[PDB]
Order: structure tokens, then sequence, then C-alpha cells
């Protein structure tokens, strides 16, 4: 899908964020661990506690990679294909999880970030989540 | 007896199968917990994608590796066993396996295979019904059996929303989806819905079911190969059945 | 299993602070905006086209209105939801032959525009408490047709 | 109508309670709950002509049934003449199970009983119910403050006010329950309470839910000289008994105090002080913290088996003074204010008076804000005394009683200046500096509240001319030291205001030249502090003895020492000594040491305090007079 | 032959469009592979539509449909029509309908630029009119090179170019031009390297902005920071006042930006209360430069306006000339009256306005080591101009003194008669001298005004490397024996160093030069790098008047009576702590015992703190005659100051090597009565407070004194600890006694 319209919107969205989409990333971790408690078990050695450094920097990851991934947003599977093995083959992670932590990222942008939630936005950013969620699971086995 | 649905027709989208309207989908389950379609073709023999039946396998496997290692529902809740798998000699392009029951299935209103055409059906523009227990827009295997309808959408369309140039030498893989299809003249192509309803995870081995208003009659025209669309990609791939009816007659016969 | 007391407790008295007569006509036309495809069972309503049209139309706002309130009736007795909503989930099931998961993406996106109206004290155990309960909604809903 | 229909109960207690099951083409199915809703269960009471002014739903003793259910999501509007004529899906076609099956009690109100078992009263306990001669109890889930307060009203005992239990005797688990979704609450009868269970569900593996409501003991005092003194006496039950004054701590007299809005306790009482009760001793010790709200939430202790006689039973007495009237009023929130002090009721000096005291009186009086303080007898003089009590409420307090008080030494009020009040009589019309630790309100070290915090002022410029507006300022009268170098200790937090040069007619500390808010280099190791000409202290002076509560006693006043005469200086006015030295509750008068070579200023005489003041500066006297004592009129006393 | 049309087609105008061609009476297109801008020029030519302006695949045009005509031609563009491009022939292609070509020619796209909400006609956003409509440009990408080109295009100065836009608001309808990035030279934004047109994703709050200046304009200053040389980061350029974002502010910027301004380096980004400026709403974004750059607008692709930036607010610098100090009129640098410079003036400090802490950190800063003694009065002459009006109240352990805390003096004008002056441990002047470098050569010391050679008798090689690493020359290679530079013609220095080798400078060693062997006039160092004291009274319990006693070499023994300068007793009473100076009292005839004298002749110039280090004769144990035995009386470690009389004023005592104050905290008249008659005056008449008798100095060295009042001395009495007070200035305690 994913028209130009969706594109530059989830583009200008996204830049808006900045340097908080780290913070924001272990935010929507902590909710996610918080909601689906069965997460939990695909990060064992974790700290899992509330602003945990470790959870913090993973969520600083995840928030850089998906920066990048709209940094070139036309092409994501090149961009996405170590994490597409790294998760898919190695970790085996189950794909109703990727859908869970999309939404708990939604609601963490939505509440931190009011202003910029119109409707519009709130399409193109969960048509993007999908399109990202998708080529990673598109390895699964 | 080819088709004749008790209730004929009038993924993550709408139209719930509610009244059982497509009695010739079975679900498979691989031995780690993944659900797939399937499609029958006579009373003890259904078709389905070598990919699907290669699930939870090494590329290099055999036929008694697989066959212990799978499970067959069909209908609603009835178990059925399997009594042999017989894959295509050929599975860089023809992604089929054929599947021979031990006995013969009960035939009623909710169990009834689809009718192979003797026509070619796939004109551009024809829009089938695709039947699926695949996941949903959670990711999630569905609950409830579903199905949607899409149209047959040009091939060499689809080859460029896939592949850089339709030219051999020029082709490099621009797939938004890591996994390639496989692409050649034993396949065709087909567009999403319209309001933006596609087929994802476990559609696979499902029927491009046709109703041939004229005879009212039901047959599958393709087999859904390509089962990684998510409605972020544009086409779903299908394999032609009058390109494989010889085998499936051959095999049949013996 | 049963909701502990100060989360039930959170959850009603936000949804007492919760404005009934708008958030959950946005909440609707939203589902109709990123998932355009349930506009079928509401397109006796008109165009679902643009996010003006569907936030103006009428008929959007006095049906989510109506299922706000179905929802207050929800968090009211949440531990037998099913009964309550029986025949409701009849209509919608038997009838009209909702997909139930298009509950839950209408839930989470009512969690979304729940997030919208209250910011930073909608806080991750509140939302975990109106997952769980948006949840056994959706199950209760989803109860007819196995 | 159809193909042969017919309904009828099975495995009832009666004929028309039971499972139902409905014969269709002459074989018996049952029918699912699923939707069986009350409309439902009144159209089968119809049906079968039994009374229908108690309906419940569900399965008593009707076992599961078996076969076909033939109808489902039975939704009736209650006209429909029979089952078969409401709403349904179709005939044989179900997703439901046996375990679903709907079943009916119908009744006429005549066997419901509802009683309350274990907690100590009929109105605490857990909440057993008995339908049909069968015992069960309510499920708390579900369980509300709605639902405990419509049990709680069913018995006459007012609302609920704690699901807890109290260790009791334990009840035989019955494994029956009820299940209420929910009432509104105006219902008279948890019965009447829409939508309830009988049997058949599985509540959850928690139960036994109990309850105390604010009638299970309920304390009064009795034979005091003011309703907020006298004698505890509790009913428990409906029995009400004496508590030993080994079973009654401070802190449950607080407790009972707050409780009865009686303010703080002032003192506790042995040996029958109120007199000996009568009847009942109470065998229950009351070993709450203090903090509680409510002496029903107290824990309570089995006696060790001591016995107590009703020469031990405790006596309490709190702070407040509650009987204040509005005389001569139009309306019952407009008067002259008259107070009743000494047995007699007298009109209030308007010397000290302003809007602040009449908001706290109309709002004490249930009457709203002040309107007006008119001037003048607008509402007579009244024939009576005229008490010269001046009060120094901040406008906050509830009562007058908590407000501070001051009638020594009071200037003599004339006829016409009287107090009145205009109050709104709506309850809904609505409408700082102190000092610490001086012992009083006029001495101590200055704090303000200033900008949402308490600070202090820097010695720094300190005179006599700023400790003469903040004395003015407090109505402390005139400034006798302004202390520096934190002479009442450091105080804490910001130093607000610096090098303070007030020329004495300012009305407020800011108006003053200073440096400006939070501008000063100074810590609270100079904090000022003041002490002003009303600061008044009490103690007792002995030349023979180093007993500190046991001597002449002396009052420091408008900057000396005085005694006080012996003159109608009763044993109420040596029992508030004692308990105010925290001695004990009695003590004599000894004759005095003639061997002392100084005569002594005295200030007042014929102090006569009622009972329930904890200081002489609460008990009434004679004017401020300075003369010289002889050695016979001072008193001397020594408290046991 | 006349069979062949050409055409553009669905490119809004006849000469934009995909190339379609007509052959034998259909219409086919061309691939775009192997296509180039000659192509462009022979269609431009062939239509009369202009000049080429821009090619592109099927992308801007959609697929053609029917026959390709041509694929992989070669051409030079030097063709009379596209057919005589060079080509496979009709019907030759590997394309597919994906891969046509399409052009805009320049009569069919209207170029032009303009600058629009600029603050002049050379500042603004970037607008270009094509095909009749005005669009912006994303800035994605947007560098100096295109700025550059900007400037060229519009005749503008282009000495000096910026990015970005101020004041100008966010344009509205199409951006045409994405990520363009050319050489710099090109003519033309539009002939720079550029995307698609019409493909992009820019949004109009990203739009393109240009700046053209000539440098005149640019002014750069720091405001609320007391000096030009602290505060905020102002920027006006064309008259737009605006800040710098510290979102990729760090040392090495603040260094670029505090050079510029010539104050030296950024030493911190602290903030310094001192004016609350209004914000200003447009903010400078940098993009990590190095830090070697002269100027700021040197540094490469700053951004001015057009971003907001939430959480990096105000950047504010403090450089180490904010406060620069040094040591003017003493004998050594390390000495003398301290004068520091804020902002462009230098003035004295009070003697009320600097401790011991700041005095230690200053010289630091200053490299002059630790705090000997603090001088009032002005010991080392009257300053000149401005008396500052700040107090440092430091605590000692910062880097900088720009760094301590400073509060403003409350009213109260100081004289120069009060300016402090300040002398601390370091000695600096030693110098090489006939070495071929300035680093190497034979060791000469200044002491009591003469250069002099030092002995070699202990002159080590770790010596010899502190020496020239403080120099900075690396590590000593060696030290040659002998006056291979020569001897030199002057005294040869005896004094004796102890090096660790680790010390920093030859003024942090132990030095000795009492007594000290001599050395021949040949044995003098070259390097080539790559005891105890007392008073003895036998009569009278005082430890601070008696016959100055030394001992060394396991024996107590005195000083020779000669030489002995005031300096001199100024250090030994220092050392002792008694006083600055003294009197040499007539001896005791009354003494009987001749007593073996080590050291005589010991003199000492003025700086150091210890006899130790004051030159003298050798050792040698003599029997002192009782008329040579030295006696000598420092003055009272306590005095009254400000007082109409000697026995009346503030108290002030000598402690820790300064004076100071007494808090009047339990100030009693026993406490006076004790100093006073320790000072034989007769009895105490009033204790006063508050400083009546004026504010002292320095450290507050008692607080809750307790005498009994008989007690000998005040420091037999009762105290908090020394140096640990509460009180201020305005606590000090005076007295009166009669
Ligand atoms: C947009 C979604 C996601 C992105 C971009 C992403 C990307 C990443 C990244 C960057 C890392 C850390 C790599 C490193 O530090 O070297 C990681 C690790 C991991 N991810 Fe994800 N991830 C996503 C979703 C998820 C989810 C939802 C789960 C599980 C519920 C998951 C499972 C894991 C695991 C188990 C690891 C290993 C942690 C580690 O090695 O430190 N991923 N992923
Ligand atoms: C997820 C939360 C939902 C709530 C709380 C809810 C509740 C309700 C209620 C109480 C009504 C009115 C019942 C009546 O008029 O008798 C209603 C109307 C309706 N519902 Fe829902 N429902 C939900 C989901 C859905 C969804 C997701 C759909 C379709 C995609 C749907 C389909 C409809 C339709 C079509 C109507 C209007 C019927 C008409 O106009 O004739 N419901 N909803
Ligand atoms: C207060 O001042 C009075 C005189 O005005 C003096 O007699 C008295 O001692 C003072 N109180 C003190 C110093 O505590
Ligand atoms: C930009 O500033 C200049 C100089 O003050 C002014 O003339 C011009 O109108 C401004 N443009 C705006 C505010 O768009
Ligand atoms: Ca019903
Ligand atoms: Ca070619
Ligand atoms: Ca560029």
């Amino acid at each position: 899908v994913l028209s130009p319209a969706d594109k530059t919107n989830v583009k200008a969205a996204w830049g808006k964020v900045g340097a908080h989409a780290g913070e924001y990333g272990a935010e929507a971790l902590e909710r996610m661990f918080l909601s689906f408690p069965t997460t939990k078990t695909y990060f064992p050695h974790f700290d899992l506690s509330h602003g945990s450094a470790q959870v913090k920097g993973h969520g600083k990851k995840v928030a850089d990679a998906l920066t990048n991934a709209v940094a070139h947003v036309d092409d994501m599977p090149n961009a996405l294909s170590a994490l597409s093995d790294l998760h898919a083959h190695k970790l085996r992670v189950d794909p109703v999880n990727f859908k869970l932590l999309s939404h708990c990222l939604l609601v963490t942008l939505a509440a931190h970030l009011p202003a910029e939630f119109t409707p519009a936005v709130h399409a193109s950013l969960d048509k993007f989540l999908a399109s990202v969620s998708t080529v990673l699971t598109s390895k699964y086995r | 007896v080819c088709g004749k649905p008790k209730n004929p027709a009038n993924i993550l989208g709408g139209h719930l199968d509610a009244k059982g309207s497509f009695p010739w989908q079975a679900k498979m389950v691989s031995h780690h917990n993944l659900t797939t379609g399937a499609t029958l073709i006579n009373e003890q023999w259904l078709l389905t994608t070598a990919k699907n039946l290669f699930l939870n396998h090494s590329e290099n496997a055999t036929a008694k590796d697989i066959a212990p290692t799978l499970t067959l529902y069909v209908g609603k809740k009835q178990l059925v066993e399997i009594e042999k798998v017989v894959l295509h000699p050929n599975y860089s392009q023809v992604d089929i396996g054929l599947i021979k029951l031990k006995q013969k299935v009960s035939v009623n209103e909710r169990v009834m295979p689809i009718c192979l055409p003797s026509k070619d059906y796939a004109e551009v523009g024809r829009v089938g019904y695709v039947s699926g227990w695949g996941r949903n827009a959670n990711f999630k295997f569905t609950d409830h059996l579903k199905y949607v309808m899409l149209p047959v959408a040009d091939q060499d369309q689809c080859i460029r929303h896939y592949e850089g140039s339709t030219v051999p030498e020029k082709k490099t893989p621009k797939s938004p989806v890591g996994v390639q299809p496989i692409l050649n003249e034993h396949t065709f192509c087909a567009g999403m819905s319209k309001y933006q309803e596609d087929t994802c995870y476990g559609d696979a081995g499902s029927a491009f079911a046709v109703h041939d208003l004229e005879e009212d009659t039901w047959y599958a025209t393709g087999i859904l190969s390509f089962d990684k669309s998510c409605a972020v990609a544009e086409y779903g791939v299908y394999v032609k059945v009058t390109s494989i009816q010889d085998w499936v007659q051959k095999t049949i016969a013996e | 299993v049963h909701l502990t007391p100060e989360e039930k407790s959170a959850v009603t008295a936000l949804w007492g602070k919760v404005n009934v007569d708008e958030v959950g006509g946005e909440a609707l036309g939203r589902l109709l905006v990123v998932y355009p495809w349930t506009q079928r069972f509401f397109e006796s309503f008109g165009d679902l086209s643009t996010p003006d049209a569907v936030m103006g139309n009428p008929k959007v706002k006095a049906h989510g209105k109506k299922v706000l309130g179905a929802f207050s009736d929800g968090l009211a007795h949440l531990d037998n939801l099913k009964g309550t909503f029986a025949t409701l989930s009849e209509l919608h099931c038997d009838k009209l032959h909702v997909d139930p998961e298009n509950f839950r993406l209408l839930g989470n996106v009512l969690v979304c525009v729940l997030a919208h109206h209250f910011g930073k004290e909608f806080t991750p155990p509140v939302q975990a408490a109106y997952q769980k309960v948006v949840a056994g909604v959706a199950n209760a809903l989803a109860h007819k047709y196995h | 109508k159809g193909a042969d229909l017919s309904l009828r109960l099975v495995d009832g207690v009666t004929e028309c309670s039971g499972r139902l099951e409905v014969r269709f083409q002459g074989e018996w199915g049952t029918i699912c709950d699923d939707g069986w809703d009350s409309y439902d269960a009144a159209v089968a009471c119809k049906q079968l002509g039994c009374p229908t002014a108690v309906t419940a739903i569900g399965r008593v003793n009707a076992s599961k049934g078996f076969g076909h259910i033939w109808l489902d999501s039975v939704s009736c509007q209650g006209h429909e003449p029979a089952i078969w004529q409401c709403k349904h899906h179709e005939w044989g076609k179900h997703y439901c199970n046996h375990n679903e099956d709907a079943g009916v009690t119908c009744s006429d109100g005549s066997d419901l009983e509802l009683r309350l078992r274990g907690g100590g009263s009929r109105c605490a306990g857990t909440v057993e119910v008995e339908i049909q001669r069968l015992l069960g109890k309510v499920c708390d889930r579900g369980w509300g403050l709605k639902e405990a307060d419509v049990v709680c009203r069913q018995l006459g005992c007012g609302s609920a006010l704690k699901t807890s239990y109290q260790v009791y005797s334990k009840i035989q688990a019955t494994n029956t329950w009820l299940f209420l979704s929910s009432c509104n609450g105006n219902e008279t009868s948890l019965w009447d309470c829409k939508n309830w269970q009988w049997g058949g569900l599985t509540c959850d593996h928690y139960e036994e839910a109990k309850i105390t409501c604010s009638a299970h003991r309920e304390p009064r005092l009795v034979g005091g000289d003011i309703p907020c003194s006298g004698r505890v006496e509790v009913k428990h039950g409906d029995t009400w008994g004496s508590i030993c004054d080994s079973d009654f701590s401070l802190e449950a007299a607080s407790v009972l105090c707050r409780e009865l809005q009686c303010g703080t306790v002032v003192s506790i009482l042995g040996g029958a002080h109120f007199g000996e009760g009568n009847g009942q001793i109470w065998a229950e010790e009351f070993q709450c913290e203090g903090h509680e709200s409510h002496l029903s939430l107290c824990p309570v202790a089995p006696r060790p088996e001591g016995t107590c006689s009703h020469s031990r039973d405790v006596g309490v007495v709190c702070s407040r003074y509650t009987e204040i009237r509005l005389v001569n009023g139009k309306t019952p929130c407009e008067g002259r204010v008259e107070l009743k002090t000494l047995g007699a009721w007298g009109s209030l000096c308007n010397s000290h008076w302003d809007i602040e005291d009449a908001h706290v009186l109309c709002q004490q009086l249930k009457c709203g804000v002040a309107l007006s303080t008119p001037g003048g007898a607008r509402f007579g003089k009244g024939n009576g005394q005229i008490w010269r009590h001046m009060f120094h409420c901040t406008g906050t307090e509830q009562h007058m009683g908590d407000c501070p008080v001051t009638a020594l030494g009071a200037s003599l009020c004339p006829s016409e200046q009287v107090a009145s009040v205009i109050c709104s009589g709506n309850q809904s019309q609505t409408l700082q500096l102190r000092l610490v630790n001086g012992g009083g309100r006029c001495a101590g070290r200055v704090e303000i509240y200033h900008e949402g915090s308490w600070g202090t002022i820097c010695d720094d410029s300190w005179d006599l001319s700023d400790a003469h507006v903040v004395c003015r300022q407090l109505g402390c009268g005139e400034a006798i030291n302004a202390t520096g170098s934190a002479h009442f200790g450091e105080g804490t937090g910001p130093i607000w205001l610096d090098e303070m040069k007030c020329n004495g007619k300012e009305s407020r500390i800011w108006q003053c030249h200073s440096h400006g808010w939070g501008q000063q280099n100074c810590r609270h190791k100079e904090d000022a502090g003041v002490i002003c000409s009303e600061f008044m202290s009490l103690r007792l002076t002995s030349e023979a003895s180093r007993e500190a509560c046991a001597g002449r006693l002396e009052v420091f006043y408008n900057g000396a020492w005085g005694t006080v005469g012996k003159s109608s200086m009763s044993e109420t006015t040596v029992g508030v000594v004692c308990r105010q030295l925290g001695c004990a509750d009695k003590g004599k008068i000894n004759p005095a040491s003639l061997d002392k070579a100084m005569s002594i200023p005295m200030w007042v005489d014929n102090v006569q305090c009622p009972k329930g003041p904890d200081t002489l500066w609460q008990c009434p006297s004679s004017p401020w007079e300075k003369r010289l004592a002889s050695p016979s009129e001072e008193t001397w006393i020594t408290c046991d």
C-alpha cells in the first residue's frame, strides 16, 4: 500500500519525534511487558523493571532502527535484512508480538504527542508499522 | 460431483464464511503449530503446495520425513489421517504436492471438493473468491474461516511490481517483502481487493475459486502459492491449474 | 481473571471523567479511516471516504455513542459480560456477521483515542487495565458463533 | 399453537420451581439460560399461575437436563402468554451445554430471610440468606458499597462502612451462592435489587464476604454536664453496656470524640467519676491504634476474664462546647448571638468580633455564610448577662469550641455592643502570620505563610517597632521583647524579608521597607522571635520543695508574675491544676508556709471554672487587678 | 523520409512529456536505457522547444504503449535528427515499457528563481516559478554549494552564504526540486544534479532558504555574563537577533565562538545569573565542525532559522577571559597585588572580598602554586582606577576563578588603601644559560636579585628532567659534568633541591640553603635535554619571646647575632606563627650558659616562608658568648584595629597565616578582659558587637569563645574548631577596656 501521501505523512510525523524516539521506544516496551506478560518469556536475562538500562537501551536501538527505516522507506528489506534474520531465524519470535509492540508504540506516541496524532497520521503510521512488522515476519518458519 | 455448494457465496478483511460456503477447504497444521490451507480435489485426494508441506523442515527433506509430522482437518472439526503424499517432480516452478487419503471421505453439505476446470478462466478482470484459515490483522491465526473476493491482475504489472524488468537479464529482486515469489509461465497474478483486503501468512493451499454463472459451478482456477503478501505488497500469485492437469491425472491414475 | 480493586477503580473513575458525547464517535470513525473495510457494515450511512465526512456524519457518532454506552454497561458488570451483551452480540454477530476481531481493532483504536484525550494521565498501568477490560468485552461480544 | 408444546418444572422445591423443561412433539428437553432474564422468569411463573411477586432464576437442587435445547436467546417483554411465544433463534439448533440450563423459583415473599452471622452482632458478620429454607451466603463477586448498603439498610443498621472480616466462630461453608449483579441502592431490600441469581453458578474460589456497618457497636456518653462529656456506654447488638476504665484507651476516647465530632480528648476519668453505670459491662478490649474513623473498625480482644465493677466505669471529657444559639432573629439563621456558659445563657460581647467569627458561627449552625454583623442591639440587647468571651478564630474552624477563647480580664462590654449575625441560610454560599513555640498565641518564633510556604524573619534591623507591628497585627497587644539570635530555636525554610525598618504604622509586614522578598544574607541562627504583653504562663513556686507541681500558684501576665487569690477557688480548679501539671487527678490545699519575707502582686481572684477545661487560663475569674497579697491570701497547694 | 513524426505526450505542454514517434502511421515509444542530455538536446531542437531541461524514465510520464522503436543509442548530440543517432535498428530493443524516456524542454518548462519574505532582496525563502506556478524546494540535502549557486544566480554577494528561512513562512503547493547536490560551478540550480521532477517526499515545513552577505552585517556578541567574554551567545544576522541552539553544541563549537570573539578558549557551558534577557524566537543549529576553524561562519553547513528545537534551550559559555588575574608590583611574578581584568578593565580586589582559597585557586590557574600569605593595606603599592565590588565566595576546589560563584558587594566603597595583595609559594625565576637552545644549559637561579650557577654536587638527571619538562622540551638526555658551557663570571649558588622528579615546578621541591657546603668554581651543573625551631627562655613560659634555637644534627643551638634583617625576623616568626615583624631585644645578662651555634649570617629574601630556604654561612659549631646570643620578641598574635586606642577596637588574631576576626557568639566581658589584659591594658569596660569598630577581613578563626577569664591566653580557652564559623563579618566582635 503506502501511497506518496502516507509516506510523506509518516516521515513528517517521525521527524517531529526526533531524539525522544528512544525514550518512547522504552516506554513502549515497558507498556508491552505490562500489557502482555507472555512476551517477557522472550527476554529471559533482561532486567524488566521500571526504566531498566537494558530495556532503555534496547528501546534506543529499536528507535534508531525505525528512524533508519524512515530515512529510506522505499526499500525496507535491504535495510532491515539483518534484523529480519536476527528475529526471524535465531530468536524465532512469534508474529503476534510485532503487532502487540506496534500498537503499544502507537498508544505511546499518541499519549506523549497529542497534537500531531490527527487521523491521517494514525492511519499511515499504522500502515507503516504494518509494512515493517511484515518485512520482519516474512522470513519466519 | 463438481461445483454444487449447498450455500453458494453471494486475509484480514470481511466476508465471514458463516454458512460454510467453501466445503473444499481443509486446514493442515504443522508439527510446530502452524495452520495452513488445502483443497479437496476428489474423495481421497487434496492439492496443496510443496512449500506448505516443507514447513518446519530442511530444504533437503524426503517424503517419509515430512509425512508423519503433519496434522489434517476437514470440514469443521473432523480429523482425517493421510495415506501418502506425492510431490511434483519439479519444485522450482510448480510449488505443488498432492495428498492421498487412506479412505474415501464422506461427502455431504459441509465437505465437498471443488471441480477442476476444462476452460481457462484466468482472464484479466475476473473476480474470484479465496477462502482461508490464515492470520488476521493481529497476525494471529483466525478463529473462524473467512473469505475475500479478489480480481485477477495484469501479469506484466505483477512482474514489474516484483522484478525490476520483465526482461530476464535486467531483473533484480525488488520485492517489498524479503522472500521472493516464484514467477513464470505456470503462474498468474491477481490484485488484492478494493476495500483494501488481501491474503497473508497461512492462506497458501487455498483454491482460487471461480463461480461460473452459466452452469452454476465452482472451479479451482489457481492455488495460492506465495502467501507472504499482507496488504503491503500488491498482488497474490497463483499456480495455473491448466498447466498441471496432466500431472494430476497421472498421479491420480498411479 | 478478576480485576484487582484499584484497577477497576482507576478505570471507572477515569471513565467518569471521559466525555461520553464525542470520544466514542471519533474512535468509531477512526476505525473506519484506518481499516476502511469496516465501512461495509456501516455503508448505509453514505460516503465513508474523507476524514471530514466520517467525523461529521451524525449517524457515525450516534452509533459510537450507543456502543460506548454499551461499554459503560460492560465496565459496570465486569464478571458477567456474556449475558449482558448476549443480545447485542446476536445483533452484530448473528444478523450482521461482523468478524469479532474487528471489535478488538476498535477497542484498540478506542484506547488510542482514550490516550489521545488523556495524555500523560493515562499511565501504563491504566492502559494495561483498560486493555484487560476491552479484552474481556471483545471476548464476551465474540461469544456467539463458536 | 404448533406441534404440541408444553412447559413444566422438574426437581423443584415446588411444582412451580425447578429446572424448566419443554415438551415438543412428545419429548421433553431443557432450555439454556443464555439470555435468561427476569422477564422470562416472570412469564414462566405467570404461566404456571404462581405468585410472581418474587422470581428467582437458576436451578436449586435441579439436576442438569439432557438431550435437546429447544430455545436459545429467549428474550421476553413480560407480556407473552407462553415462553415459546418469546423471541428465539429456532428449535434444536444451539451451542449451549446442559450446565447452562435455566431454572426458576417462584415465591410470594413469605420465605426469603436475611441475617448476619458470626460478626458479634446481628448487624455485622457474614451475610447469610435463607431461601426456601436453604441457607447460603452472598458472594463478594460484584459486591460494592451499594449492595452492602442495601443489606445494611434491610437490617435497619444504617450504612455499610467496611467489608472486613472479624475473627469469631466460623460458619459451615454453604455450597449454594447468591449472585447480585447490581442494584441502584434506593431499594428497600436486597431481593428488590434486580437480576439476582440463586445458586447454580460458581462465584470464584475467594468467598465469605463479611461486613461491619456503622451500627455494630454504637457509643454514647451519658451523665456529663456538656454533651461532649460523660460516661461511655456502648450498645453491642441490641444491649447497652458500660466499658471498664481498663478496657478504654486514650486512643479509643480520641476515636470516640472524633466520631462524635466532639474534637479532641481532654481527659479520661476512672473510678466511676460520672457515677456507676447499670447493667452489663462489655468484656472486650478495643485495641485500636487511634487513627481509625470508627470504633466499629477497632479490633476487639477477649477479656482475660477479669471482673470489672461499675465503680470502675470509664468517663471521658472532650474539648468542644456546642451550646450556642441565635435569639430574636426573624429566621433561625439570624439573630443576636447568645452563649450558654456556667449553665446560663448570655449575650456575647462584640469587642472582638468579625466576619470570620460570624462565618464559623453560621457554618456550625449549618446556616451557610454570614451576610452581615449588624452593629447595635438590632435583635435586642437581651435581658441577661453579657458574656465577655473573646474568640480568636481564623475563620476555618468548624465549631466555636474549636476556636481560641479568652475570658480572663476582658474589658467591660457596653450594653449596646452585642454580637449579631444574619446568615445566608443556604448551604451553597461560600466565601497568614503565626507564632510558634512560645507557649501561647502571643509568644514565639515568627513564621509567615507567604507564596505557599512558611518562612522566618532575620534579626537584622529587627527592632521594637517591627515587633510592635507583629503584636498589633495579631491582636497580642504591645511588644515586650524582640528576641534575636534564634532565642526560640532556629526556624526552617526561606527567610522572606530582611533588614526590616517598619515605622510601626504599616498594616502588613510586606508594606514595611525591606530589601524585598527572599533577598537576604542571614541564616536560621539569627531568626527573630517576639514575646508580647498578652503572653500568659502558669507555674507553681515552692520555697521548701523540689516538687515542681506543688506550691503557690503564680501566673506570668503583662510582664510580671503574680499569685492567684484563694477566694472562690474550687476543688474543680484543683483538678485542673493537677491535670495541667500531669501529676495526678486530685490534691489538697496545704496551709501556707508563713516563712516568706515578701509580699507578691496578685492579679485575679474568685476564679471559677466548670469541669471540662484543662488549663486555668480557660477558667472564668475576676478582672485583672494588681494588688499586694497578704501571706494569708496566698494559695499554697500540694497535688497528690 | 517524411514518415517520421515526434510528439511529447502527457507532459502538460507540447514541450514536455513522454517521447512518441510516429512510424508507418503507428505511434511508439523509446526506452531510456542509455539515454542522456544529447538525446534530449536533439528532441528539444527538433521541437523548437529551446534547451533540454530534464530527462526521466516512465515514472514521470507513465508507461507508454506499443513498439519500442530504438534502444541503446549512442549519439554525440551533433545530429540533425534523433533517428540519426546511432541505433541497433528499428524494433531491436531489450527494454520494456517501464523504461520509456520522457523529456521537458525550456520552452515547456519556464524556470525562474526568486527570494520571498526576505529581510533583504538577498535573503529569504527560495521560490521557483515552473510552467507558471511558484513552488518551494525542500532543504533535504540543501548545502552551501546550492546556496552559492543561488546567490550567484541572483547576482548577490557570495562571500558569505547561509542556508535557511529567516522570518519566512512555510511555502504552499508544489515542491519542485529535492536533494539537489551539484559541484557549485553550475550556473543555475536546475542545472545541478537532482531527483526526478515532481517526485518527492518533502512537505512544506521543509523549505530551503538563503541569505547572501558580504560579512559586514554578521555580528556576534555575548550578553548577560557580566563581560563581553561570558554569557549567552547572541547573533545578529541581517539585523535579526537570535540564539544558537545547544543541539550539537560542544566545547569545540564553544571554543570556535570564544576564538572568534578573541576571548581565548571556552571553559564551561556554565550559566552565570546576571541579566534575564528576552527570549529570541530564532535559533541557530550547527552540525559538528572540527573546532580548528577561525570563525563560526567558517563552520560548514550551519543553519540559520527554520527549525524549532525543544529541550535544547539557551547555550551560554564562560571563557577563561571572563576574569583574568595577574600579580603586579611584587619582586617575583608569583607575588604582588592581585589585579583582575573583568571585561576589558583591570581592577583591584578589596581585602574583605578575597579569601585564601580564592588566592590559591587564582595563583594555581596562573600556576603559581599555594598561598603563603595575604597582605592588606596596599603592601605591594596602591592599585589604580576601579575597584571591583564583588566577593568570590568560592570553596577553593574550582579549576578557574571564572567558576567560583561571585556575590555583589552590598553598597559600600572600598579604597585602594585596602587593596589586597597575595604571595603564594612557587619560585619561577630559573633559567638556563649558554645553552644552544633555551632549554639546555648551565642552570642559573636568581636569588637576592642576582643570577648564579647551581652547584652540581647533587644535581641529577631527574632534577634536570623536571626543569626541561617545565620548559616543554621533553626528557633530559644528559647532565654533562664540568663547566663545558663555561663557569660564568658570577657567584655559584649552593642551593640544595630535594625533588622527587614528579614536581611540575622547581618551586615545588623542598629547598635547603642554610649551611650548604661550598662548590668549587669548575663543578657547575649543565644539562642537554631532548631541623626544629624554638624560642628558649629560662624564666618565663612564653613561646613567642626568647633566644632563637635550632635543632640540627641531634642538638639544639643558638644562631649568631649577625646580618639578620626584619625580613629574616618575619620568616622566623611566620614559621613560628608569631607575627610579620618583631624587634631584637637586648640579651639577658643573667644567663651564664654558652650555647653551641650551628650557623650564622643567614640572609633570605622576601618570599620564603621557612628558614631552610634562607641562604647562609656554612654549618659551624662554635661557643657563643652571652653577648652574641640573639634574643628577639615578635609582636603579639593579637591586635586591635580601628579603635581610638591600642586597647579598644575590632579584635583581629593571626592564625593559619592570615589575620581573622572573632564572632561575637558567646563573646563576653571576660574574653575581652583576657585579650586586653594579655596586652596589659586594665579592666574591660564594654564588649561591643556587630563590628562596632568596622568590619574585619578574612577568616573568622574563632566562634563560641568561652574563656573563664583566668586563662593566660585566648588559645587556652574552649572554642569551636579553628576556622569553622557560620558567622559573617557583620558579627565581628569588638572591645573597649580601660
Ligand atoms: C519494530 C520492531 C522491532 C525492531 C526494530 C527490533 C530490532 C531489534 C534490535 C535493534 C535489537 C538489538 C540488537 C542489538 O542490540 O545488537 C533486537 C533484539 C531482540 N529483539 Fe527485536 N525488534 C523489534 C521487535 C521485537 C519484538 C516485539 C520482540 C519480542 C517480543 C523482539 C525480540 C528480540 C529479542 C529476543 C532480541 C534479543 C535481545 C538482545 O540480543 O539483546 N523484537 N531487536
Ligand atoms: C466494538 C464495540 C461495539 C459496541 C460497543 C457495539 C454496540 C452497539 C450497539 C449497542 C448498537 C445498537 C443496538 C441496537 O440498535 O439495537 C450498535 C449498532 C450497530 N452495530 Fe455495533 N457494537 C460494536 C461493534 C460493532 C462493529 C465493529 C460493527 C461493524 C463493523 C457493528 C455493527 C453495528 C451496526 C451496523 C449497527 C447499526 C445497526 C443499524 O444501523 O441498523 N458493531 N452497536
Ligand atoms: C523584656 O524587656 C523588658 C523591658 O521592656 C525587660 O525587663 C525584660 O527583662 C525583657 N525580657 C527578656 C530580656 O527576656
Ligand atoms: C522579515 O523581516 C523584515 C525586516 O524586519 C521585514 O521587513 C519583513 O516583513 C519580515 N518578513 C516576514 C515577517 O515575513
Ligand atoms: Ca431474556
Ligand atoms: Ca538496451
Ligand atoms: Ca545539496
